RNA sequence: GGGGGGAGUAUGGUCGCAAGGCUGAAACUUAAAGGAAUUGACGGAAGGGCACCACCAGGAGUGGAGCCUGCGGCUUAAUUUGACUCAACACGGGGAAACUCACCAGGUCCAGACACAAUAAGGAUUGACAGAUUGAGAGCUCUUUCUUGAUUUUGUGGGUGGUGGUGCAUGGCCGUUCUUAGUUGGUGGAGUGAUUUGUCUGCUUAAUUGCGAUAACGAACGAGACCUUAACCUACUAAAUAGUGGUGCUAGCAUUUGCUGGUUAUCCACUUCUUAGAGGGACUAUCGGUUUCAAGCCGAUGGAAGUUUGAGGCAAUAACAGGUCUGUGAUGCCCUUAGACGUUCUGGGCCGCACGCGCGCUACACUGACGGAGCCAGCGAGUCUAACCUUGGCCGAGAGGUCUUGGUAAUCUUGUGAAACUCCGUCGUGCUGGGGAUAGAGCAUUGUAAUUAUUGCUCUUCAACGAGGAAUUCCUAGUAAGCGCAAGUCAUCAGCUUGCGU
RNA sequence: UUUUUUUUUUUUGACAAAUUUUUUUUUUAAACUGG
């Protein structure tokens, strides 16, 4: 073993950097004060009202589980 | 090395052994080890015995250059072993016997 | 004569048909050449002993054949690597399918502590469904948009890890010199000194073991002594976790009161056999013969035991550039440290074959092969929050399966009913019913996984090999050799080793 | 009666260069009243 070659494409890629967006907590304002839910809570009940369901393309993800609440609309 | 080594041995004799051996081992002044020993007294390395009377420590102590070896052994005396054979066994003592009188005064002495 | 060479050379003279004497430089070159003695080592030097890692007399072989197992070479993506006479080559406890693993083709992760500085609660950062992608149900990375919240991230220094290098930088351990008897102070004596004597002419011993001799005396380590183990004890201490006899109950046969058995504690008694504590026992004992008359040696008797009773364990001074950094959270220095040489995951390799070598297994058959029948050990190992050794019943040609059981063990496996061996029969001098390599098909078992056959079994296939050249190994009595068994390694794999008995 | 008394030898050439070096330490046990 004298050094390597990599022969693999030349990637030095790192994952995503938890994609820095801007501020993102938004129920929806109306005047005068009220607000109302858009991106519906879920139906777990170890989710208490308080997570929010990314609507990809025909489906609702959770982030609150690791992996999988699927409420598909 | 020849201070702390020679200060080891004079204390081991002055506790009452009657003989102790110190081995120093590594690269000790220069880059090719060599090895010291240092003795006083007597020992006996031979058979059941070693296991009776001989002590031995082997430490390895940390220094610049690298690591020295030190090996210590102690010959406790038998004479104040407590438990166990409290001699060596090729030692013979003679029980001195007391001189009598030659005559013996021929009677009868009664009660 | 004035360091060694150059060199008794050059030149001139002289002695002259000769060889050659006599006289006789320099240039240049060189750090020693040399003398005497000391301690080792060596000798195709001598004298005295000793060893089956030497021979002699022999035995069993190995070298020849097939295989399987290490090494070299070749090949390879890689065939990881150390060790090369004894003192490398069934060695690294190295019987590697993954793991081991160090090598090859690839994919993740940080397990980068702490300190400083920056980003950053208008979020430092973490994780993810589905699809793409990927060997892959790796959110690897991407598309998408949720979650997370101050531990992370980035940079600068470091930290840590490394079966990465150096065993010629080391420690420890081990092997070897070295199956032998050797080694060294103190005081005295010799010598200017290095050193020497002690530590020896002779005899003796396995022995620097002793008798002795003695400018030495008195000592120390090694040898021995010691410890373990194997042999003996009708002696002591007692044992339903070892036996024996009687006794009850009971089976068979004989019958006449006997013989062979069974009975988990029926009871009683005992310790010859077995166990294991304390001991006894051998000291070369008694006698005879030999030598300087000592140390000893030889023969016979007795004895369980007469080689140091057998076998080990232990084991000096000085050393080797012996092996090991791949046993170690032993370790210096060097290298590397995030696309890693860290670690982990899938695959593969270490096993790849024109060939050469080392250790071995099976054989070449009649002192044999096959089939029935007899039937005899010793050393050991074995499972609680884990599946170990397995009896017995049942199933199956077998391998094996299944239902149970005993055992944490002098209790059960297990009397390990081992194998050679023994008896009766079949074969009949034919590479044959010797040999079982190579190969085909099936059935199982271990394992996540068996292809490059793990291994076991069943049927078929039926190779060389007809006693092995030069060479060369081991061995002196319960030894060699034959024969199996347990344990280590292990989940599975023993043609290996460590022991054990026959 | 000085008396003892082992007769022997075929063949064995070679092994590149450099190297292994050891010094004597304690100056450290130095502290006391004059009332």
């Amino acid at each position: 073993r004298k050094k390597k070659v990599y022969t693999t494409p030349k990637k030095i890629k790192h994952k995503h950097k938890a994609v820095k967006l801007a501020v993102l907590s938004y129920y929806k304002v109306d005047a005068e004060g009220k607000v109302t839910k858009l991106r519906r809570e879920c139906s777990n009940p170890t989710c208490g009202a308080g997570v929010f369901l990314a609507n990809h393309k025909d489906r609702l993800y959770c982030g609150k589980c690791h992996s999988v609440y699927k409420v598909n609309a | 090395i020849r201070r702390a080594a020679y200060g080891v041995v004079r204390y081991v004799m002055e506790s009452g052994a009657k003989g102790c051996e110190v081995v120093v081992s590594g690269k000790l002044r220069a880059a090719r080890a060599k090895a010291m020993k240092f003795a006083d007294g007597f020992l006996i390395h031979s058979g059941q015995p070693v296991n009776d009377f001989i002590d031995t420590a082997t430490r390895h102590v940390l220094m610049r250059q690298g690591v020295l070896g030190i090996k210590v052994k102690i010959m406790r005396d038998p004479a104040k072993s407590r438990t166990g054979p409290k001699a060596l066994p090729d030692a013979v003592t003679i029980i001195e016997p007391k001189e009598e009188e030659p005559i013996l005064a021929p009677s009868v002495k009664d009660y």
